[PDB]
RNA sequence: AUGUGGAUUAAUUCGAUGCAACGCGAAGAACCUUACCUGGGUUUGACAUGCACAGGACGCCGGCAGAGAUGUCGGUUCCCUUGUGGCCUGUGUGCAGGUGGUGCAUGGCUGUCGUCAGCUCGUGUCGUGAGAUGUUGGGUUAAGUCCCGCAACGAGCGCAACCCUUGUCUCAUGUUGCCAGCACGUUAUGGUGGGGACUCGUGAGAGACUGCCGGGGUCAACUCGGAGGAAGGUGGGGAUGACGUCAAGUCAUCAUGCCCCUUAUGUCCAGGGCUUCACACAUGCUACAAUGGCCGGUACAAAGGGCUGCGAUGCCGUGAGGUGGAGCGAAUCCUUUCAAAGCCGGUCUCAGUUCGGAUCGGGGUCUGCAACUCGACCCCGUGAAGUCGGAGUCGCUAGUAAUCGCAGAUCAGCAACGCU
RNA sequence: AGGAGGUAAAAAUGUUCA
């Protein structure tokens, strides 16, 4: 949101923190710190600054992060499905591209409720 | 020679239990020893079938196969007993398998 | 139960206290069959207890039993009209269960961040005479001793 | 319908299989032309007593003995009617088919038999009530028995509404393991339908 | 149930026994293990061309009695309904009723 | 030698019972390795405590089948039934603690209908 | 879905269709019933006219459609609202 | 998630509508199934069988067109003994065929009141009679169970019992199952020789019957308590559903009277749909967390399943899984030498969190001709609502509820969180 | 066996043939 290596993205462990990030789960958070040298069971307040550029430049030269991810994921969306394809009619309408029952329970793509 | 391991296999206890008895007869007449009937456990295939042909769900009926199954090592192998136990007539409602 | 009482099970005694009562506690801290861990729990809070106050736990527990179980019980009883709360005396049993689960229920309401830790904590507040569980028991007494008019029903 | 059959209930206590064999993977296919046999030979000599149809197979062989009160018309003139159905069972076979023939010493006793006599007789003219205590009446006569129930369902006397009325004697206890309960049932043909004709034989209780 | 059902059925069924004694089953192994040469070859076009009713997917178990899709038990080869109505008459050895 | 059978709930227990220490062989482990809850361990040697008899026997065992208050209980009763077979004379007071009642409870079985054997489904009027 | 190693997956009446098209550099619409033949990256201008459930359907593939279950393009149902 | 209503739809097949419909028929909807829709074909038909037919082929193998049905081509295409039986060929004729209608025409099957304990009959008696009595009364019982009385005497269906399973012990029994006592194993364990000791398996049998003791009670049923016993009083649970009701449900398992279609309301194929979605109901699963999540280690099960099926070690993958196929028709082998919750330790430290896992993006695997509609699983990423739920409402009396995982059927695969 | 009085507040309706 401001900062891919976010110099304090939450004080407490580092396989958890690094998943403040829009591409980071538990086991790429894992993997990283295997690849470097850093332990996992660490704070961000006991960071270095060292440890925060091997990070953003392991990161950069690997895997992708916040904006350039979420980007692709968008225009994946867009794009590559298109403006009329199913998957792409069911993201328009706002329902559950990958089948699923919509006649009762859709709610996390329809939305709260509208009841008539 | 070679111990021989005959298996029987049945719906009804008394019946596999009569063809063992005939068969220990049998190989006990020509002449031959036998550790016994050795009662193996019996399968259980359970079906739950719905009474109705068109609803009720919560009304079973319980069918359930129980085969029996008994097992015949025979010792000291010898022609007579072969013949005999080839020879030897058992109902239909029992199957030998001879090994 | 119509037919009569039927027969109250007999607790097995506990071997790290010698207590019936602090089996019943289990019991009632119990959950999902983890008897286990409710042994574990209620171990773990008497040891805190004993580590606080530097005495018996079992006693730390009776006490706090005596503070919190109640003599006397509003039952309700629907009267014509709006329904007319009865006050009746509590079986010693019946005090003896309600308070161990309001020692549990009020422990599981507060917050020390660990089960062990809330339970202790009610147990000694209430052996001290302070807790919520003396709060229930001071209320349940004052709501008797209010309806006392009704208690001629006595049934 | 809340009764469950008798022969069902007393299955390996007091009655027995009609289907004497064993099978592990044929036992299927096996099933498939039992089935056929015995639609084969219900609507083909109904005419004939038939009862039972106790069937065994060991591998190479079919015994199909059936049971039936006249042989006469099971077999013909010189057995060319049992020789007939040997053959197209000898068609539907199981490797080799042999037929050995029983006569039943009791129409009267054998449930099956009785249903079936009853669902002939009152389709053509005579009365449901005037059946139902012939056959009774025959039952009880003859002396193995110890009781009978007769129950006879739908549209009876070419009624518009089904009725289920039944008739008895004796003793019937269905609730009851140790009792020989033959049980036998046939739908009866007429031109209001089909009529449902149970019939419930207590020939006394069974032995361990 | 339908006559035509049924047929149909053992209709599929004689096809799986035709188009299956490696018609089917050469493809299949095949296309399967990582030695497979069939860039060049594209079977999976013959398999296509092939009946589709020669395939077991299209195979229906129904019941041999009466033709019931469903409640089908491959033990017996019926429905349930059958089942029921045969092992109370006794014709199917050693089903009895299960009570415990 | 003394060897008896302890049964409850479906588990299974062999106990051959030798005069020695307090020891235990329960399947090579030992009383706190094999049952380490106390529970377990005081339903263990409740009949011995009764009986006085407490580091008298050393009790080797080949426990099988279920889980570990079953073989706890089943334990409790083969070492009742040992201490009948070598003592039989302080049957009364084992019989009056309950040891050597093999306690018949089993699980009751799931029945159609039903979810759990006596937990019915949700039952709506509409 | 649809391994790898069997590849993809295309009706062979759908490809004799298309391929005498790419060879004769011929692009007229193809009328296959079947849609469920995957997409390859041989037909973008080709145009084809799969759902005949109820309707015709033309669709002219492109290149950002490769690999894509032709029937994705071919609604079925239909829903306009209440 | 699943089912339903309604609304959509070309179709969203049909049935089920309080209790007793709504994880029901469906114990397995991608095509099939499928009955529905659009379109393409077909018509004595997809299957039959009797009659006149002229043949030796019928038919199978391939090719081409077609979405396919199928059509059109080319191969390979009868024995029998002269009359043939079979096979088709058509002319058709009969007719088949209808998951087309009526479950208020029906059988069968089922549910349900209710496993409630009641429902009846003969004879006799009372009454003009419908009817009553019996079957009421006192007591007892889980029970119309039993006793004492009684114009009733009796009987029958139901109750109970006989059956299964579980619970104790004996006789036999040792295999593939067990391992006390011997040896061999030295890895990896009853692993192997061995042994019946123990268990276990499975055959038979004993056992629980208020049998005994004490007290109450008609001195009777029966009851309270105790002994002994594994169990004490229908031991626990199943199976078992009287006469009948609800013109309950099913003409869509089947069968079926009557009615209707017979170039179609049949039938083949393909596609699509049964999976829609502004919503509402219902049954469940997963949760909202610290009695917990994650990580590591470590234990204890039962029951069941497996032949074109289980599928092992080993190897490759992160992991679904691939490779290969040992060994097993299975008390052996496989389903890890089967668990999970659990126990120990570590970590997180009350946060929309390392909760929650939906949804979504990408990349895959497996099944199958084929996973768009429409499968499951795996991996990476995402990380929604949800802070224990208004009125109201449900289940449960002990190995029960609550929780934990396991297996099976259907089934290629699974939408199974369901059912058993 | 011998011996005062009580309380349930209100709480409706039911197309068809049957």
């Amino acid at each position: 949101a401001r900062l891919v290596g976010v110099d304090l993205p939450r004080d407490k462990r580092m396989e958890i923190a690094l998943t403040y990030i829009y591409g980071i789960g538990r086991t790429r958070s894992n993997e990283i710190l295997a690849a470097t040298g850093i332990d996992k069971n660490m704070r961000t307040k006991d960071l270095t600054d060292d440890q925060v550029t091997v990070l953003r430049d392991y990161i950069e030269g690997n895997l992708k992060v916040e904006g350039d991810l979420r980007r692709e994921v968008q225009a994946d969306i867009r794009r590559k499905i298109e403006i009329g394809c199913y998957q792409g009619l069911r993201h328009r309408r706002g329902l559950p591209v990958r089948g699923q029952r919509t006649k009762t329970n859709a709610r996390t793509r329809k939305g709260p409720k509208r009841t008539i | 020679g070679q111990k021989i391991r005959i298996r029987l296999k049945a719906y009804d206890h008394e019946a596999i239990d009569a063809s063992a008895r005939k068969i220990v007869e049998t190989v006990t007449r020509t002449g031959a020893s036998v550790v016994g009937p050795v009662p193996l456990p019996t399968e259980k295939n359970v079906y739950c079938v719905i009474r109705s042909p068109h609803k009720y769900k919560d009304s079973r009926e319980h069918f359930e196969m129980r085969t029996h199954k008994r097992l015949i090592d025979i010792l000291d192998p010898t022609p007579k007993t072969v013949d005999a136990l080839m020879r030897i007539d058992l109902p239909a409602s029992v199957d030998v398998n001879i090994q | 139960p119509r037919k009569g009482p039927a027969p109250k099970r007999p607790l097995v005694n506990d071997p790290v206290y010698g207590s019936q009562l602090v089996t019943q506690l289990v019991n009632k801290v119990l959950l999902e069959g983890k008897k286990s861990l409710a042994e574990r729990i209620v171990y773990g809070a008497l040891e805190q207890a004993r580590e606080k106050t530097g005495t018996d736990p079992v006693v730390t527990l009776k006490r706090a039993l005596d503070n919190v179980k109640p003599a006397l019980e509003v039952r309700s009883r629907r009267v014509g009209g709006a329904t007319y709360q009865v006050p009746v005396e509590v079986r010693p049993d019946r005090s003896t269960t309600l308070a161990l689960r309001w020692l549990v229920n009020f422990s599981r309401q507060r917050r020390e961040k660990t089960m062990v830790e809330r339970l202790a904590n009610e147990i000694l507040d209430a052996s001290n005479g302070l807790g919520a569980s003396v709060k229930r028991r001071e209320d349940t007494h004052k709501m008797a001793e209010a309806n006392r008019a009704f208690a001629h029903y006595r049934w | 319908g809340q009764k469950i059959n008798p022969h069902g209930f007393r299955l390996g206590i007091t009655t027995e299989w009609k289907s004497r064999w064993y099978a592990d993977k044929q036992y299927k296919d096996y099933v498939k032309e039992d089935v056929a046999i015995r639609k084969l030979l219900a609507t083909g000599l109904e005419r004939a007593g038939i009862a039972d149809v106790e069937i065994e197979r060991t591998r190479d062989r079919v015994r199909v003995d059936i049971h039936t009160a006249r042989p006469g018309i099971v077999i013909g003139r010189r057995g060319t009617e049992a020789d007939r159905i040997r053959a197209d069972l000898e068609k539907l076979t199981g490797k080799q088919v042999q037929l050995n023939i029983l006569e039943v010493k009791n129409p009267e006793s054998q449930a099956q038999l009785v249903a079936q006599g009853v669902a002939e007789q009152l389709s053509n003219r005579v009365a449901f009530r005037r059946a139902m205590r012939k056959a009774i009446q025959s039952a009880m006569r003859q002396p193995n028995v110890k009781g009978i129930r007769v129950q006879c369902s739908g549209r009876l006397g070419g009624a518009e509404m089904s009725r289920s009325e039944f008739y008895r004697e004796g003793r019937v206890p269905l609730h009851t393991l140790r009792a020989d309960i033959d049980y036998g049932l046939y739908e009866a043909k007429t031109t209001f339908g089909r009529i449902g004709v149970k019939v419930w034989i207590y020939k006394g209780d069974i032995v361990g | 149930a339908k006559k035509s059902k049924i047929v149909k059925n053992e209709q599929r069924r004689e096809l799986v026994q035709r188009y299956a004694e490696r018609r089917a089953e050469l493809k299949r192994t095949i296309r399967d293990p990582a030695s497979s040469p069939e860039r060049r070859a594209a079977a999976v076009s013959a398999l296509q061309r092939l009946p589709r009713d020669s395939s077991p997917v299209r195979l229906r178990n129904r019941d041999v009695v009466d033709g019931r899709p469903r409640g089908h038990l491959r033990k017996f080869g019926l429905s349930r309904v059958r089942v029921r109505e045969m092992a109370h008459r006794g014709e199917l050895p050693g089903v009895r009723k299960a009570s415990w | 030698p003394i060897q008896t059978v302890g049964r409850r709930k479906e588990a299974v227990v062999r106990v051959r019972l030798v005069p020695g220490t307090g020891q235990f062989n329960l399947d090579g482990r030992t009383l706190e390795n094999y049952f380490p809850n106390k529970v377990h361990q005081q339903l263990i040697k409740a009949p011995l405590v009764t009986v006085d008899r407490v580091d008298q026997f050393d009790i080797y065992a080949h426990l099988d089948g279920g889980g570990p208050s079953g073989q706890a209980g089943a334990l409790r009763l083969a070492i009742a039934r040992a201490l009948i077979l070598v003592q039989p004379e302080d049957r009364p007071a084992l019989k009056k603690a309950g040891f050597l009642t093999r306690d018949p409870r089993a699980i009751e079985r799931k029945k159609y209908g039903l979810k759990k054997a006596r937990k019915a489904p949700q039952y709506s009027k509409r | 879905p649809r391994s790898l190693k069997k590849g993809p997956f295309v009706d062979d009446h759908l490809l004799k269709k298309v391929d005498v098209q790419n060879e004769k550099n011929t692009k007229q619409v193809i009328k296959t019933w079947s849609r469920r033949s995957t997409i390859i990256p041989d037909f973008i201008g080709h145009t084809f006219a799969v759902h005949d459930g109820r309707k015709h359907v033309p669709v002219f593939v492109t290149e950002a459609m490769v690999g894509h279950k032709l029937g994705e393009f071919a609604p079925t149902r239909t829903f306009k609202g209440h």
